[PDB]
C-alpha cells in the first residue's frame, strides 16, 4: 500500500500564527490527496480535496498545495478553533491510506 | 443536509462477529458509494472499505477476508461485518459518504477479552 | 474546446489521472480520443432518452443531471452542464468516481473496444510530462 507520512507530529501554533503542515507519499499519487480536520471525540471533516480544490464553508485561510509526493496544508492565520489533528488521506490506490497526522496546538 | 448514523453493539468478546450499520437521511442509499473507516484508541485512521453503485466492494487486505460490507436499500442503510474479533479490532468505527463530504459520528467498539 | 493530444495529455496529469486507480495516462487519453476526440462540448442522445456529455461522454442516467432524463441517479452529484466546460475538472473528479466502481474504465465503450488491449502509452509518446 502507499504510505503517508505527515511531519511534524505535533505542531505548536500561537493564534494568528501561519501554519505549515506536510504529507508525503511513499510514490507518486497526482492530486488524489484529502485533507482532513479532526477534533476531540468529533469525525474528521474534510477540508480540502484532491490537493487544492475547496469545500463550500471551509474558512479561506485553509489552503491546500502540492502534487506528485509531496503536498502542504497551510492556515494563512490560524484562529483558536483550529487546533485539531490533521489527517491527510490518498485516493490514488486501493486501499486508501492515511498519513499519521499532525496534532496542532496551542503556544 | 446528509446525516449519516452508526449503530450496533459497543461491547463483545474475542472470536465473535462485529455487525454495525449506518443509516442515511437526507440521500438515497442507493444513489452514491459508501464507506467505513475506524480508529483504534489513541491511534490514527484506517480504511476499512467502501462499496460503489454496482454493489462491488473493496476491502482492505489489512483485515484478512474477514470483512463484508452489504446494501439495504429497502431501509436507506448499509452495514460492516467484522468475523473473528480481537483486542487490535477495539476502535471507533466511521461511516462515510465515499467522497468524504460527510461522516457519522462514530461509535466505538470495545472487543474485551 | 478541442484538446490538442499533449496538450490534454499534460492536463489529466495535473489532474491526477496517471495511474489513478491502476490506469496509466495513455489509457485516460486513448479514452477522450475514441468517446469525444478531445471535444469538451461533445454531446450524443443515446436510445434510452440519456445523453453522454463531455469529453469523456459521461451519461445521463447515472452521473449527471440534465434535467430530462426521467432515470436520472446523479451519483456525480452535479448537472450536465458541468462536464461540457473547457475546464476539465468536473469531468475528471466524476471519471475518478466512476472508474472506482468494479468495471473501471470498462465504463467506457470506446476504451473497452479501442484503447484496452493496445499500446495506450503511444498516446503520451512524445509529450513532455
Amino acid at each position: 500500500e502507499i504510505v503517508m507520512t505527515q511531519s511534524p507530529a505535533t505542531l505548536s501554533v500561537s493564534p494568528g500564527e501561519r501554519a505549515t503542515l506536510s504529507c508525503r507519499a511513499s510514490q507518486s499519487i497526482g492530486n488524489n490527496l484529502h485533507w482532513y480536520q479532526q477534533k476531540p471525540g468529533q469525525a474528521p471533516r474534510l477540508l480540502i480535496y484532491y490537493a487544492s480544490q475547496s469545500i463550500s464553508g471551509i474558512p479561506a485561510r485553509f489552503s491546500g498545495s502540492g502534487s506528485g509526493t509531496e503536498f502542504t496544508l497551510t492556515i494563512s492565520s490560524l484562529q483558536s478553533e483550529d487546533f485539531a489533528v490533521y489527517y491527510c488521506q490518498q485516493s490514488n490506490s486501493w486501499p486508501y491510506t492515511f498519513g499519521g497526522g499532525t496534532k496542532v496546538e496551542i503556544k | 443536509q446528509v446525516q449519516l448514523q452508526e449503530s450496533g453493539p459497543g461491547l463483545m468478546k474475542p472470536s465473535e462477529t462485529l455487525s454495525l450499520t449506518c443509516s442515511v437521511s437526507g440521500d438515497s442509499i442507493r444513489s452514491d458509494y459508501w464507506s467505513w473507516i475506524r480508529q483504534p484508541p489513541g491511534k490514527g485512521l484506517e480504511y476499512i472499505g467502501y462499496v460503489s453503485y454496482s454493489g462491488s466492494t473493496y476491502y482492505n487486505p489489512s483485515l484478512k477476508s474477514r470483512v463484508t460490507i452489504s446494501v439495504d436499500t429497502s431501509k436507506n442503510r448499509f452495514s460492516l461485518k467484522l468475523n473473528s474479533v480481537t483486542a487490535a479490532d477495539t476502535a471507533v468505527y466511521y461511516c462515510a459518504r465515499w467522497d468524504g463530504d460527510y461522516w457519522g459520528q462514530g461509535i466505538l467498539v470495545t472487543v474485551s477479552s | 474546446k478541442v484538446f490538442g493530444r499533449c496538450e490534454l495529455a499534460a492536463a489529466m496529469k495535473r489532474h491526477g489521472l496517471d495511474n489513478y486507480r491502476g490506469y496509466s495516462l495513455g489509457n485516460w487519453v486513448c479514452a477522450a480520443k475514441f468517446e469525444s476526440n478531445f471535444n469538451t462540448q461533445a454531446t450524443n442522445r443515446n436510445t434510452d432518452g440519456s445523453t453522454d456529455y463531455g469529453i469523456l461522454q459521461i451519461n445521463s442516467r447515472w452521473w449527471c443531471n440534465d434535467g430530462r432524463t426521467p432515470g436520472s441517479r446523479n451519483l456525480c452529484n452535479i448537472p450536465c452542464s458541468a462536464l461540457l466546460s473547457s475546464d476539465i475538472t468536473a469531468s475528471v473528479n466524476c471519471a475518478k468516481k466512476i472508474v472506482s466502481d468494479g468495471n473501471g474504465m470498462n465504463a467506457w465503450v470506446a476504451w473497452r473496444n479501442r484503447c484496452k488491449g493496445t499500446d495506450v502509452q503511444a498516446w503520451i509518446r512524445g509529450c513532455r510530462l
